[PDB]
């Protein structure tokens, strides 16, 4: 077995309590750590998945297992793509891990269940989202199909149908699956392998890259002196990175808590990678990788510092306060239990921006029709244009208005 | 089995000092056994134990100084007096006792281990210490400080001495938070716990760093602790991180 990584990222939506970490259980072998000092520091799930050909009735294709007993050949499997799982929950109250997650995704996957509640506002919200954020590769999956009817499941089925055409995904799949029993994944691993292509990526553009996790290697057992750098979970959309380079997180810090700050954000270069299952040399984007950097095992360790942009010396991107931004708005709000009407913007009022993974507050000013300036809080950063969801306030908690991109 | 004399002989002489520990009183007087001079029965008639409510106290459990009168060494028979007794010497007597007391309670580990009569082994502690020396306790505290009373005996059983030895043979905690924000930090968390360890140092979880520092003289504590905190300070604050002590 060759030792090539992720190049490619497949993610996985839902609901609390409904089957999505089932799933990738079910899909992978080796169990997740995800779900204070073990694993906690972001909502998102990361897990892996593998793709062998063993072609040598038209449904069957593949098996998991690295060696396939259950078809009836016994030979070894070919070597073609190994992805990347990212586990993001659909919780009413977090949702800015999604988001991020979202950013870093280049294929979705839809799960609810069969037993429950069918019209369901999240599930739309989210099917918008993914619409939004530079896609078209949306597969649709049905969860709990063992414990149900003959006819209702087909009818289930008929209703989605009709509810899902007029939208940005054309071509969808929609495949009945079940994570209890474990069958049918063979039909699920031939629409990855058909469905889902590469997009182009080279050595040529600057190095952008976005960490979600934070992790600590510090356990009980030893004595005084047993030591391990701090590890950051980092994942890659474009930018190659090869080992003997300076990694910083961008936005910065303070210094001393009265006295001017000055410093610069902290840089730190690379002691051990964790890819897959053990270390590695060459870092191939489209992968979360744990980049073990000298980074303080005290520094991350709690929330902190979650989803923030990451850079490389060498070059040099550009850090805002007062950011600018163009709208568009829907007819009728999303993720609401009973719809509501969306209203104007209107002055002076907290409502919370989200730019490409970060979730930061925002301060209307001036917007005459199109454009809109905002004054943040917290620090941010830009580079090209982004992938931008707005959420607006009425009751409670965050509810979505609209897409939105950068004017410069 | 508990037996065996306190001295050298079975029988004691004319004038000599002994504890007794009371079983019994009235008809006789006080026909008990002794805590001085082997668990042998030793009597009182009612005339010598009392000089000054009488017949109400003196049951289980309590201790009278007594000197020998009559002894009569040929089958086992002892005479005693307590009115003799003066209360200038009583104060040596009842140390003495204690001294003997505690010689006897050190006498009890070999006697657990080996499975053997305690009489003979009592004899073979009995001829380096309390023959030449004179009192035993005092001995056994010089044993202990320097070696000198051991050299005399051949021990059968080394280990049971070891362990004796050991029987006759303070922990205060600190708490040190660490938060970097500048570019190196393990070495100098490494630098920093090497200026807070000399016993025993342990880890627990992130944040926490636990040191147990032991005491020579009980009061002894926050003349190193205090110095590594300051160390401590010293070390953090020129890169640009901060550390806090509660």
């Amino acid at each position: 077995i060759i030792n090539r990584q992720a190049t490619i990222n497949i993610g996985t939506i839902g609901h609390v309590a409904h089957g999505k970490s089932t799933v990738v259980r079910a899909i992978s072998g080796v169990q997740t750590v995800r779900f204070l000092e073990r694993n906690i520091t972001i909502k998102l799930g990361y897990a892996n998945a593998k793709i062998y050909k063993c072609q040598e009735s038209f449904k069957s294709d593949k098996e998991i297992s690295p060696k396939c007993q259950r078809p009836g050949c016994p030979g070894r499997y070919k070597l073609v793509r190994h992805v990347s799982f990212v586990d993001c929950p659909g919780h009413d109250i977090l949702m800015s891990t999604m988001l991020s997650g979202a950013a870093v995704m280049d294929a979705a996957l839809l799960l609810i269940a069969g037993n429950e509640s069918c019209p369901q506002p999240q599930t739309s919200e989210h099917l918008a989202a993914i619409e939004i954020m530079k896609l078209k590769h949306v597969i649709i999956l049905q969860n709990k199909v063992d414990l149900m009817r003959e006819e209702s499941a087909l009818e289930h089925q008929k209703s989605i149908l009709k509810f899902i055409r007029g939208t940005i995904a054309d071509g969808a799949p929609i495949v009945p699956i079940s994570a209890q029993l474990k069958y049918n994944i063979d039909a699920v691993n031939e629409f990855i392998v058909k469905t889902i292509p590469v997009p182009p990526r080279d050595f040529m553009i600057s190095p952008r890259l976005i960490v979600i996790r934070s992790f600590d290697v510090n356990k009980p057992g030893a004595e005084i002196e047993d030591l391990k750098g701090g590890v950051a979970g980092g994942s890659i959309l474009n930018g190659v990175f090869k080992l003997g380079d300076e990694i910083e997180i961008r936005p910065g810090i303070v210094t001393k808590d009265k006295g001017k700050i000055q410093c610069k954000p902290i840089f730190s270069n690379i002691v051990s990678l964790f890819a897959e299952q053990n270390d590695l040399k060459f870092a191939v984007p489209g992968g979360l990788i744990g980049v073990g950097t000298k980074v303080d095992p005290t520094l991350c360790r709690a929330d902190r510092l979650v989803g923030q942009v990451v850079g490389a010396k060498g070059h040099l991107p550009n850090i805002y306060t007062d950011i600018e931004i163009n709208y568009f708005l829907l007819r009728r709000l999303l993720g609401v239990k009973k719809q509501a009407k969306v209203r104007k913007l209107e002055p002076n009022e907290v409502l919370m921006v989200n730019i490409g993974s970060t979730a930061t507050g925002a301060r209307v000013v001036a917007v005459k029709a199109d454009m809109a300036r905002l004054q943040l809080t917290s620090p941010a950063c830009t580079e090209i244009n982004e992938k931008i969801a707005l959420s607006r306030r009425i009751e409670k908690h965050w509810r979505l208005i609209g897409w939105a991109t950068i004017k410069k | 089995t508990s037996h065996c004399r306190f001295y050298e002989n079975k029988y004691p002489e004319i004038d000599d000092i002994v504890m007794v520990n009371v079983q019994q009183i009235a008809e006789m007087g006080a026909y008990v056994k002794l805590l001085e001079y082997d668990n042998i029965e030793g009597m009182i008639l009612l005339s010598e134990l009392s000089r000054r409510s009488i017949q109400k106290l003196i049951r289980v459990g309590k201790n009278d100084v007594a000197v020998v009168l009559r002894v009569d060494k040929e089958k086992g028979y002892i005479d005693l007096s307590k009115r003799r007794v003066s209360s200038e010497d009583i104060i040596k007597c009842e140390e003495k006792y204690q001294k003997s007391k505690t010689v006897h309670s050190i006498l009890r580990y070999c006697a657990e281990k080996f499975q053997i009569p305690l009489e003979e082994l009592y004899k073979t502690i009995a001829w380096p210490l309390s023959r030449k020396f004179g009192h035993a306790y005092e001995a056994f505290k010089l044993s202990i400080i320097d070696e000198t009373v051991w050299e005399g005996i051949e021990p059968p059983s080394k280990d049971v001495l070891d362990e004796l030895k050991n029987y006759i043979s303070v922990k205060i905690r600190a708490d040190v938070e660490v938060s970097c924000f500048s570019y190196e930090g393990i070495d100098a968390i490494k630098d920093a716990l090497k200026s807070a360890e000399d016993v025993k140092v342990k880890l627990v979880a992130a944040p926490l760093y636990v040191l147990t520092t032991q005491a020579l003289d009980k009061q002894k504590g926050i003349e190193q602790l205090e110095s590594a905190i300051e160390k401590i300070t010293e070390v953090i604050t020129k890169y640009g991180g901060v550390c806090n002590i509660t």
